[PDB]
RNA sequence: GGGGUUGAUGGGGUGGGGAUGUAAGCUCCAAGGUUGUAAGACCGAGGAGUUUAGUCCGCCACUCCCAAUCAGGCUCCCCC
RNA sequence: GCGUCUGAGGGGUAACCCAGGCUAGGGAACUCGGCAAAUUAGCCCCGUAACUUCGGGAGAAGGGGUGCCUAUCGUGGUUUAA
RNA sequence: GGUGCAGAUCCCGGCGGUAGUAACAGCGAAGGGGGGUGAGAAUCCCCCUCGCCGGAAGGGCAAGGGUUUCCCGGCAACGUUC
RNA sequence: AGCAAACUAAGUACCGUGAGGGAAAGCUGAAAAGAACCCCGGAAGGGGGAGUGCAAAGAGCCUGAAACCGGGUGGUUAUAC
């Protein structure tokens, strides 16, 4: 059975930036669905508004270096 | 009305296509020189580099007897770990294949890092003698005698590497006998490379150059950008005819692949082989490589190839000079690469 | 301009219109004249010898 | 680092949204805030799941929210 | 080209070494002024301390906390 | 009012092309040609040649000040208003 | 006897190759998340947020088109994708 | 081809501000007997199976060539026209 954790894990968007500008905030998103399948067997990824928000208080091209997540991944 | 000009580009090195084995190996080797059995090169990797502080040793330098200023790379030199013995004899054909191998590690060498990249012998037929004699049966009649060694990176965590590479090296010396046997105790231990070399040696390079992708023609043979107008007009970074006619659309400046070629190095000569990691590390970590923590070979001037590259050195194929031992120096910086 | 431009400014009235007679958009306001249904000056209806080829 | 269990958990209505507002301290033991506002999402296969509220207390008045909790909304308030 | 639980490959964390140039708030001073009987408290562009700070670092080491799994394909049994 | 000047997603993004930004040092040697590109530029005050059709030339030329704040003061308008 | 064809840069109809190639960039817009509908959703709808225009992409008015207006139901093409 | 015109409208759609120019397009068998009915898909004279009928080349319906492309039959290839 997986291990349905309350866990809260730390991401680091680094490799996301140094490349299109134009393209970021998109592949920012697209990214966190990566490592949440990756770090918890995620089938269907869900996010709030709010901490997906944050990463674009910019609109296209400026982002924080990193962010903290809490995820109450059901099955 | 046609001009003198140099022909553009380096026609010396067509074709210009991406080596096959990370670990080149050298062709030929220099002569053995009057003397008794070692080998003729070492293996190692590329560290960093900085700059140094000597007197001069070059007699007919016109900097002898002072002190000036000199960049230098460092080059870690994990010890080497050999593996086997290889035959080469006037065979069928009059040619110079091998004749036989002659492996020993069940002797000693529980060691499963071979293993990671060869399925190799294991004890059932372990039976080497047969194969050995047949060198002594074939005493006399044998020109050249190289030796199978590995690299041993498991011990550099710089390289977050654990299977290892296994090459070649050629040994000269004395008389024959001699030599098979001076290789023979080598196998199953250890090699320094104070046991190859010594400081105020010159060394030879062969290795990878730093690669840089798919290139443009500007940087590939520093052909010239056409004047002024044509930094408006109708493309800029190209040549613009591309031979006299269909008679052979030659050797020309052309786009393609640059760098990590198998290239060539001459006239590197050593300066220090320290112990002491404290005595080179510089400050916060060297960049991009991590903490040397073996010993290291300390060698000026630049070194071809990217860091964190192994790299195998030999003896002077040419050497312009004979150099003595320990050029003493007065400064190492232990100044971060960074700032 | 010669090219496209010179279509333009051709959004403006018909300058032949619905001639009440022979029922072709061709009655030229601007000359009081119907082109097509003869209406306009001659009596008689608009006839040639050479309505098509011969 | 992992969380252990949650201890405080209120309610809060901003221009015409409903938010909950979450606390907890991970196995390391540092307090961090967890912003969590929505209480319907598609379950895979193949349902609708309700977040559930009952324990929640509700928060009407910006100073009754914890000091610490407070000076830290401001940043985030904003855009919701 | 590496790594893949027999692990330091990438994130986290801690230190290391760097770039900018000293975070907010607080206090003190402030060219004058606002008051206020006075006492006092109030505005103020700014200077100082609070502080080689704070933010950041496609660099390094240590640390198994998280992640290298599940899965699919192709194929050899020639030799006894 | 719009995310319809109506195709989109991946990527450490090679060359190259078109749009740009910036380049030490020399500063027209490039070049048919300083083409391009650059430099100046708002405003107030001071100050302004030869020549001439006496009207200009003439923002000729050139020089100086320009922010922020704490105060002020003057002038004028305006409200039933010398 | 309109009479036997390979062409006449013949005519007409069908289909080749270059080939899933060019293009679907360039004139300063840009979307993201969650939910709904429906077989089918980057493209349609609901919510929130965000960016852009903003002496015009806003507002109101012609000649012209002639139902291009609105309601209801649809998608084979028609829409540069769906 | 036969006058442009044999067809749901032909001087018709249309190209032209205009005098004007000027198209394309026939065949289900005799009788629709147009596949009831059962399964897939949402649907499509779509699939499958059954049925009508001498015959289904059954709506895109007489016969049905090549240029074409696909599956197969028979040979046959990476030292070479």
């Amino acid at each position: 059975k997986p291990e349905k954790e309350n866990f809260e894990m730390v991401i680091n968007f680094r490799r996301v930036i140094m490349g299109r500008k134009t393209t970021r905030t998109k592949r920012a998103i697209k990214y966190v669905r990566y490592m949440v399948k990756r770090h918890f067997g995620a089938e269907k990824v869900i996010i709030d508004p709010l901490l997906a928000k944050a990463i674009t208080m910019n609109g296209r091209d400026k982002i924080v270096r990193r962010v903290r997540i809490a995820v109450k991944r059901i099955g | 009305r046609k001009l003198s000009s140099p022909r553009r580009g380096s026609a010396g090195l067509r074709p210009r296509k991406r080596a096959d084995e990370i670990l080149p190996t050298p062709k030929n080797w220099p002569l053995v020189n009057l003397k008794e059995p070692k080998l003729l090169g070492f293996i190692g990797y590329k560290a960093g580099m900085t700059h140094v502080y000597m007197i001069d040793d070059k007699p007919t330098s016109p900097n002898y007897g002072k002190e000036v200023y000199t960049p230098v790379t460092i080059v870690e030199s994990p010890p080497i770990l050999g593996l086997a013995l290889r035959a080469y004899h006037i065979d069928s054909k009059g040619e110079l294949s091998v004749l036989v191998d002659y492996w020993a590690n069940f002797e000693e060498g529980s060691l499963k890092y071979l293993k990671r990249k060869i399925t190799s012998l294991k004890v059932d037929s372990s039976k080497m003698k047969e194969k050995l004699d047949l060198i002594q049966k074939n005493l006399n009649n044998i020109t050249y005698m190289r030796l199978l060694v590995s690299t041993q990176p498991w011990l550099v965590p710089s390289l977050g590497k654990k299977r290892p590479e296994i090459v070649e090296i050629q040994i000269g010396g004395g008389s024959i006998q001699d030599q098979l046997n001076y290789g023979l105790s080598l196998l199953g231990k250890q090699i320094p490379v104070r046991d190859v070399f010594r400081e105020g040696q010159l060394t030879d390079i062969i290795g990878v150059t730093k690669g840089k992708g798919f290139q443009g023609v500007i940087k590939r043979y520093s052909v010239v950008e056409f004047p002024r107008w044509h930094k408006h007009r109708k493309g800029s970074r190209k040549i613009g005819a591309r031979g006299p006619s269909i008679s052979t659309p030659s050797y020309v400046p052309q786009p393609g692949q640059l760098g990590f070629h198998r290239r060539t190095e001459y006239n590197k000569r050593i300066i220090k082989i320290g112990d002491n990691v404290n005595e080179i590390n510089p400050a916060g970590g060297i960049v991009n490589y991590g903490l040397v923590k073996n010993t290291y070979l300390v060698i000026e001037g630049s070194v071809l190839g990217s860091r964190k590259r192994p790299l195998f050195l030999r003896y002077p194929i040419r050497p312009s000079w004979s150099p003595e031992s320990a050029p003493k120096i007065t400064y190492v910086n232990l100044a971060s690469q960074q700032g | 301009m010669k090219g496209t431009p010179s279509f333009g400014k051709m959004n403006k009235t018909p300058t032949h219109v619905r001639c009440r007679r022979c029922g072709r958009n061709s009655f030229n306001a601007r000359k009081g004249y119907c082109a097509a249904c003869g209406f306009g000056r001659s009596k008689k209806i608009r006839r040639y010898s050479w309505q098509n080829k011969k | 680092m992992k969380i252990s269990n949650v201890e405080s958990k209120y309610s809060m209505k901003v221009r015409g949204q409903e938010l909950l507002i979450e606390e907890a301290r991970n196995e390391k033991g540092e307090k961090i805030i967890i912003f969590q506002s929505l209480t319907s999402a598609k379950l895979l296969n193949n349902e609708e799941w309700k977040e559930n509220t009952t324990d929640a207390k509700n928060v009407e008045k910006r100073e009754d929210l914890p000091q610490d909790v407070r000076k830290i909304t401001g940043k985030i308030l904003s855009l919701i």
